[PDB]
């Protein structure tokens, strides 16, 4: 099944380059709430944070 | 002197705050995990030099 | 030459692409250095460690909530750094400071072991024309399940509103079942797909929350086409009578009013359902406007059977000796499943050999064994 045979090997070593991606896309992700504006909540929240109300 | 300051040694090392068994539910890559301790609820903390 | 074109640009620009983002994990971090890396700093001494997981009951605006935790103790805490206000709202899985408890962000949310049956995880490898044959009672599946999605344009110079729903109904056998999923792979949006043998369960009022449940998903994650397969099973279907039967049936019925329809104003919820017990259903259900063009399929006729029968033999070894038109011949309005069980069934005899060959014998000698299916559970002969 020659002519096909090889695009089929090609392929399955192909798969193996999505894996690794995911993989290296993901070691350096950041994640938030809120962004810009909440940065600033972070100045005041931290004051009122020392207290006890809860 | 080996036997001896095994014993001396195993004292301290038998002192302990308690050291659990959790399972990971699932990562985050902010390079924390999600671990369900076995009794208890969810908590998401940081990881050791070591993993 | 034909595969390797397509694979030689396509491997080659994974392959770059790989490498690209293995030199670039660095270079991210790069164009800031006390413009965003001393933003993180900030963040994090907030935060510390453990983040313990709440449940947030309800929000109060003066910034404040009620968290019940799942480790007993209820806490008023304060939403305080870092936290939008529009990011809460019932039902969120908070990250809680571990000395004093304030809500430091949200992060963390829970999928369920029934939005894991409900959604799918493949995108059909099979299209459309693998039962085809009847190919024009489908476009009234891609004038109004395909089509609003990929133009909004054409419907815009009407004006009103575009279509919405479709039951389709007819002979087992006859394509139904492959109709949905062809269409999930053409659009290319989310497609959720439920059995109705699980929406009738053992147990109540978990009944309706389940069906109550899958078009609030489907509104989210907008657009949505729901599959449901068979809403012929909901009668049928049944165990014990004392946590089943009537009530149960009726209960989830009337909830499946609301979401489509109803008062809810959700998400795109196209529905494609499959019956063939059209008439177990409400008069509020097969409704005109939440079924919009409905679809009836027959059995094929004799000329339409060839289509069919040669799309299902394109796949198999072929040879000068095979004759698919008196295969043909000897089928007299039967479904496209038994045209598809004799190719399949053709195989069965080649593999029951070891002979790679399919030939006109194998083609006839297992319809004759499709044959022996129809009437034989009869036990007439000849019609008494
Ligand atoms: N026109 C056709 N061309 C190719 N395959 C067909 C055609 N009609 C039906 N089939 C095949 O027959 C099998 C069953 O059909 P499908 O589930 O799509 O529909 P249905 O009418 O709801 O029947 P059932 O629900 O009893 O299977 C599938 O593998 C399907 O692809």
């Amino acid at each position: 099944a020659a002519p096909y045979a090889a695009k089929l090997k090609q392929t399955e070593n192909d798969l193996k380059d999505i894996e690794a991606r995911i993989k290296e896309k993901a070691g350096v992700k950041e994640s938030d709430t809120g962004l810009a504006p909440s940065h600033l909540w972070d100045i005041m929240g931290d004051r009122q944070r020392l207290g006890e109300e809860h | 002197n080996d036997k001896v300051r095994f014993i001396k040694d195993e004292l301290r090392l038998l002192q302990e705050p308690g050291s659990y068994v959790g399972e990971v539910i699932k990562i985050v890559s902010d390079k924390k995990v999600l671990v369900k301790v076995q009794p208890e609820g969810k908590y998401i903390v940081d990881v050791a030099k070591d993993i | 030459r034909c595969k390797l074109k397509l694979l030689r640009m396509e491997r080659i620009k994974d392959h770059l692409l790989l490498e690209e983002e293995f030199v670039s994990n660095s270079e991210i971090l790069k164009p800031f250095e006390k413009k965003q890396e001393e933003e993180k700093k900030q963040l994090e001494e907030i935060r510390g460690n453990p983040l313990s997981i709440g449940t947030l009951e309800e929000i109060i605006d003066d910034d404040h909530a009620i968290v019940t935790s799942p480790t007993m103790p209820d806490y008023y805490v304060s939403i305080l750094s870092f936290v939008d206000k529009e990011l809460l709202e019932p039902g969120c899985s908070v990250l809680l400071h571990h000395k004093t408890m304030s809500i430091v962000g949200v992060l963390q949310d829970d999928a369920d072991p029934m939005v894991s049956v409900m959604k799918m995880d493949k995108s059909p490898t099979e299209s459309y024309s693998d039962i085809g044959g009847l190919e024009s009672q489908i476009q009234e599946i891609k004038e109004s399940v395909e089509l609003p999605l990929t133009h909004p344009e054409l419907y815009e110079e009407m004006g009103i509103k575009p279509p919405k729903g479709v039951i389709l109904y007819g002979a087992p056998g006859t394509g139904k079942t492959l109709l949905a999923k062809a269409v999930a792979n053409q659009t290319s949006a989310t497609f959720l797909r439920i059995v109705g043998s699980e929406l009738i369960q053992k147990y109540l009022g978990d009944g309706p929350r389940l069906c109550r449940q899958i078009f609030k998903v489907a509104g989210e994650n907008a657009p949505s086409i729901v599959f449901i397969d068979e809403i012929d099973a909901i009668g049928t279907k049944r165990y014990d009578s004392n946590s089943g039967g009537e009530r149960e049936i009726q209960r989830t019925m009337l909830e499946l009013l609301n979401q489509l329809d109803g008062f809810d104003d959700r998400g795109d919820v196209k529905v494609i359902m499959a019956t063939n017990k059209i008439e177990t259903l409400d008069p509020a259900l097969i409704r005109p406007g939440r079924i919009d063009r409905k679809i009836l399929f027959e059995n094929p006729d004799l000329s339409t059977k060839k289509k069919i029968l040669g799309i299902h033999t394109s796949k198999m070894n072929l040879s000068e000796d095979v004759n698919l038109e008196t295969l043909v011949t000897t089928k007299d309005d039967l479904s496209g499943a038994d045209i598809q069980a004799m190719c399949t069934e053709a195989g069965l005899l080649a593999l029951r050999e070891r002979r790679m060959q399919v030939t006109a014998e194998d083609f006839k000698q297992a319809k004759e064994r499709v044959m022996k299916n129809k009437v034989e559970e009869n036990l007439e002969g000849l019609y008494l």
